[PDB]
RNA sequence: AGGGUGAAAAGAACCCCCAUCGGGGAGUGAAAUAGAACAUGAAACCGUAAGCUCUCAAGCAGUGGGAGGGGGACCAGACC
RNA sequence: GGCCAGUGAGACGAUGGGGGAUAAGCUUCAUCGUCGAGAGGGAAACAGCCCGGAUCACCAGCUAAGGCCCCUAAAUGACC
RNA sequence: CGGUAGGGGAGCGUUCCGUGUUAGGGAGAAACGCGUGCGUGAGCCGCGUUGGACGAAGCGGAAGCGAGAAUGUCGGCUUG
RNA sequence: UCGGAGAGAGGCUCGGUGAAAUAGACAUGUCUGUGAAGAUGCGGACUACCUGCACCUGGACAGAAAGACCCUAUGAAGCU
């Protein structure tokens, strides 16, 4: 009897439509529908987002061009959007952030003597495996690990910064393969780059 | 004059009933039921004082992220510059609540802070 | 490692294994159909094919090697009077390894040997 | 003792779908209160207040039950189109409210213990709170600041 | 109670361990009497045979106490519990003595016929509840 | 060698945050002009 | 060699249910042998 | 070291499984979930069923906030 | 004064010294601060360092020490 | 109105006794389990398709009177 | 040196029977730092899907067993 699972499933979806209510977005929105003032007191408590507030479909998309941009301040201004601290919906327990795309990772500027003296060393578990590895060696070898190492220490390294680590999309080429949500260029507030 | 009793089992059964959903021998085993009652109550203390502190922090960063959407360099400190110079006594960071429940009304707040 | 050691040794030491081979192929030639374990079944299969084809050419030397291998006296002389009349033209493959239920007490994989 | 049986009254199922589809959905309209909104200052802390809401607050110094009480300490009274940004109080303001029966809230078990220095204190606290229902907001028609 | 559907058969504290009786009793859960009849004929366990004796004396029970068939009859729960454990003070070297417990089981197997109505269509009728008690005896997803 | 390492509570008198800028010690809190007193919190209406 | 502490209900129900699931795997084999033992020409089980 | 089925053994006639032990009907009893391991039966311990949930995860296992989901509901905003 | 206890192993930090090697989180003293018996905040963590003295509640505000790129609250603030 | 060693004041609970052959109780006492209740808390009160005969409160008294520790101890049952 | 092969009893798998020392609960990583001065438990970083089986024993200051060595007791005892 396939009609048991199918037809009772569509009856459960039908009463999901009849009992439950949708969650309206926060755009040109007033305080309450007249149904909402009869419901819970969501005013005097702190606003906490529901599942229809942090959908990854309608998140923002940002594209920087990392040509002649210095690394760490770009990493901080990518971090401040990768968290969601430019949105008034910022709750630090959910994923309110925005996807970012960093093209031209091969041409990221640094200041001083970072290129020959800053080491991206790593180590496995056994002794004597500490890998000597400098900035020009990655930028010659795999450049898109540079920025990916800069912003990974900018995000809260628990279960939630690991989830918004995948929002970072760094590509070394001049062109990114994304045409997802027509990615608008990233707004900067940094006068010294 | 023997004095066998039952009061340790009501004394102990109340603490047993409070220690529900403690994941294992913290929810079944008496000699840990006691210290999970104890540590649960002091957890309630420090997380209550720091829920006052923590929601203060949350409204500070929420209205900071609301004001910084103008683009021109208007920080959260300047919103309090011209929030106490223009005499608005103590909106108590509940403008961080109507900053998302009523974003046009907080645009009226800030656009009357400018003038 | 056991690369290419094609002797099939049982859970018994060497001389006891030889006595198990000789006694169990002796009573296999006595009754025909027999209940063994499967390791004992294949271990009977090689040696009893050697004893059917040993007295296939009924000379004195084959009869004396064959009497030397088998325990009982009156079963070797009932063998070469029976195997050319029955197992001529068969040209190998004198048995059958019909398996059965495992044994109560060990879960031993238990087999059953024919003469066909 | 058997499987019971099929029962035979020979029934006919009414598939008219003008009675069950009347019975199962419900028509309940929310009451239109009005297009108004204020933020009152009670004790120290401020409350988002809309006309008709069972708020909880602090006052048990003295307030009789079912009393009609004006909360005139209003800032940021707001309609659907315009809000009134309160230089501290909007003048001549009146949030009409109904101070209802007084309550004690949930138990807050204040149990303190330090460490092996053997000290532990179970005390409790029932905060003397008061539930207030809101009637309507008036006296707010000065200096509009619509955008 | 399911309105007179199941047949509950208990068991003595038989002289074997509970855990092996619980792997052989967790095998035969949910399967009808024919499949357990052929599997417990051939399961290579010593805990198999009193379980097969209690299944056989449980469905013969279900055919003589009730009047059912041994083909439309599935095993419902088949719970095995602990029993009494004897204590055997067995001596061991350097002057020591170890308690060797002789464990016993406590088998309770419940059987389940399908005594169904098999109604024609699904469509709900919110009328005559004193017939709705009898028309619905064993279903799923009970709303209100 | 003969240079003693600074252990605990000598580490705390050395490596504690000290604001050794003579400007930032002079700072008092900001002063806004005084306001008239706010009205009554509520009023009996009969 | 001597165990430092004891295991939970957690890890024990995991290991015992791996043991009894290891008992589950050796009866669909017995269902296949009991099904092939039925009516059919099979050159086994005299 | 090991006490207490009932008020009265009224201690289960007879049928089935079956070598027993035991179990299910039936019968006695107010009670058979009072069945001879027999009176109330708690915790540790072992289980089975139902609701939600865990397989990129670092944690004295809580607590504050609470996404999503489930249950009855009547002060339907509440409770678990 | 009456009745009636504990305590009499202290620790570090500043100053004044002796023992040492003006070595020790060393040892012994004299005045003081903290811990002991003190929670909270700053000190990454961290008894004795700075602010500070916890009756309790609030999804209140202003501050001390200390901070205002991100992790983590507040200035990628201004001028030398 | 922080608090260790410690000192003082005020209370809850338990079993028995006076009132007491108390009120109440096979129309369900004690027990055991339950709470959207009340207390500063020890605890009280209320509800139970479990159980089956005792026993409150108030005003008082007396203790083999309150458990998480003693490589305690006696039974039961785990881990490996 | 410089190991190598082979035969048994174990070890590995299956079926039966079935312990023990130990054990606060364990959701039981590495480096580095801090801390009663040798941390899975605190801090920062890095690394790790869950869970078995077979071996090895570096750590859990692993198990034993109120350190035989050292000192204290206005202890005990033998001997001179």
């Amino acid at each position: 009897s396939t009609k048991c699972t199918e037809e009772w499933r569509q009856l459960k979806e039908a009463v999901k439509k009849e009992f439950a209510i949708p969650h309206v977005p926060l755009d040109q929105r007033w305080m309450f529908t007249l149904e909402e003032a009869t419901g819970p007191d969501i005013w005097n408590t702190t606003w906490y987002p529901k599942s229809a507030d942090h959908v990854p479909t309608d998140k923002k998309w940002y594209v920087v061009d990392a040509t002649d941009l210095i690394l760490g301040r770009m990493a901080s201004t990518i971090a401040i959007h990768i968290r969601g601290k430019n949105l008034a919906s910022y709750t630090p327990s959910v994923d309110m952030g925005a996807f970012v795309i960093v093209v031209n990772a091969d041409k990221v500027a640094v200041s001083g003597k970072k290129r020959t003296q800053k080491l991206y060393r790593r180590h496995s578990g056994r002794p004597g495996g500490l890998k000597e590895e400098t900035f020009d060696q990655l930028q010659k070898r795999i450049p898109e690990r540079i920025i990916e190492h800069a912003v990974r220490g900018m995000l809260p390294k628990g279960r939630l910064g690991r989830y918004l680590f995948n929002h970072l999309k760094v590509y070394k080429g001049a062109e990114h393969p994304h045409q997802a949500q027509q990615p608008i260029d990233l707004p900067l507030r940094d006068k010294r780059i | 004059r023997v004095k066998r009793g039952y009061i340790a089992r009501r004394r102990r059964k109340k603490i047993r009933f409070f220690a529900s959903s403690f994941r294992g021998a913290h929810s079944r085993l008496t000699r840990t039921i006691a210290q999970q009652k104890i540590r649960a109550l002091v957890s309630a203390h420090r997380d209550r004082d720091r829920q006052k502190r923590d929601f203060r922090r949350l409204w500070i960063t929420r209205i900071n992220a609301a004001i910084r959407e103008r683009g021109v360099y208007y920080n959260y400190s300047k919103f309090i510059h011209d929030l106490y110079k223009r005499q608005l006594l103590l909106n108590r960071k509940i403008l961080a609540q109507i900053a998302i429940l009523n974003p046009n009304c907080i645009y009226m707040i800030y656009n009357e802070i400018i003038k | 490692m056991k690369h290419g050691r094609k002797i099939h040794r049982l859970s018994r030491p060497a001389d006891q294994r030889r006595a198990l081979l000789r006694g169990l192929t002796t009573q296999l030639l006595k009754h025909g159909r027999i209940k063994t374990t499967r390791a004992k079944a294949s271990a009977m299969r090689k040696y009893v094919d050697k004893m059917i084809t040993l007295a296939k050419e009924g000379s004195l030397h084959k009869r004396r090697q064959a009497l030397g291998f088998i325990y009982e006296k009156q079963i070797v002389h009932a063998l070469f009077a029976e195997v050319p009349e029955r197992y001529g033209d068969r040209n190998g493959g004198y048995t059958r390894i019909i398996r059965t239920l495992p044994r109560r007490g060990d879960n031993a994989p238990m087999a059953y040997i024919e003469l066909v | 003792v058997l499987p019971d049986d099929f029962q035979a009254p020979e029934p006919g199922t009414p598939e008219y779908n003008d009675i069950i589809n009347q019975f199962l959905p419900k028509k309940g309209p929310p009451p239109p209160r009005e297009e108004i909104f204020a933020v009152v200052v009670i004790g120290s802390r401020q409350y988002i207040v809309i006309p008709g809401r069972w708020i909880y607050t602090q006052r048990l110094k003295g307030a009789t039950v079912n009393d009609k009480i004006v909360l005139n300490k209003v800032l940021l009274v707001g309609t659907k189109a315009s809000t009134y940004i309160g230089t501290p109080i909007v003048t001549n303001a009146a949030v009409h409210a109904v101070v209802e029966e007084q309550l004690l809230d949930d138990k807050v078990i204040v149990f303190k213990y330090k460490k092996k220095k053997n000290y532990r204190r179970n005390i409790g606290h029932r905060q003397p709170i008061t539930r207030i229902k809101i009637t309507g907001i008036t006296g707010y028609e000065d200096y509009p600041a619509s955008t | 109670p399911g309105k007179c559907d199941e047949i509950t058969t208990r068991g003595y504290s038989i002289s074997m361990s509970v855990d092996k009786a619980r792997r052989v009793i967790d095998q035969i859960r949910g399967r009808s009497y024919a499949e357990t009849l052929m599997i417990l004929e051939l399961m290579p366990y010593r805990a198999c045979y009193p379980i097969f004796k209690l299944i056989y004396s449980a469905a013969a029970n279900a055919s003589h106490n009730k009047q059912f068939n041994k083909a439309n009859l599935i095993i419902s729960k088949a719970e095995v519990n602990k029993g009494i454990t004897l204590k055997k003070v067995k001596p061991r070297a350097r002057g020591r003595s170890y308690m060797i417990k002789r464990p016993t089981c406590h088998i309770t197997i419940v059987l389940r016929d399908i005594t169904h109505f098999d109604s024609y269509d699904k469509f709900l009728e919110s009328l005559t509840p004193k017939k709705l008690i009898a028309l619905l005896g064993l279903m799923s997803t009970g709303r209100r | 060698s003969s240079r003693p390492q600074k252990k605990g509570t000598a580490h705390h008198m050395k490596t504690r945050p000290k604001k050794t800028a003579r400007w930032d010690i002079k700072r008092g809190p900001a002063v806004y002009p005084p306001l008239p007193p706010l009205p009554a919190e509520w009023t009996i209406v009969s | 060699a001597v165990p430092k502490k004891r295991t939970s209900i957690y890890k024990k129900r995991i290991r015992k249910n791996i043991w009894k699931k290891k008992g589950y795997w050796a009866a669909l084999k017995a269902f296949s042998l009991a099904k092939s033992l039925s009516t059919g020409n099979s050159k086994s089980f005299f």
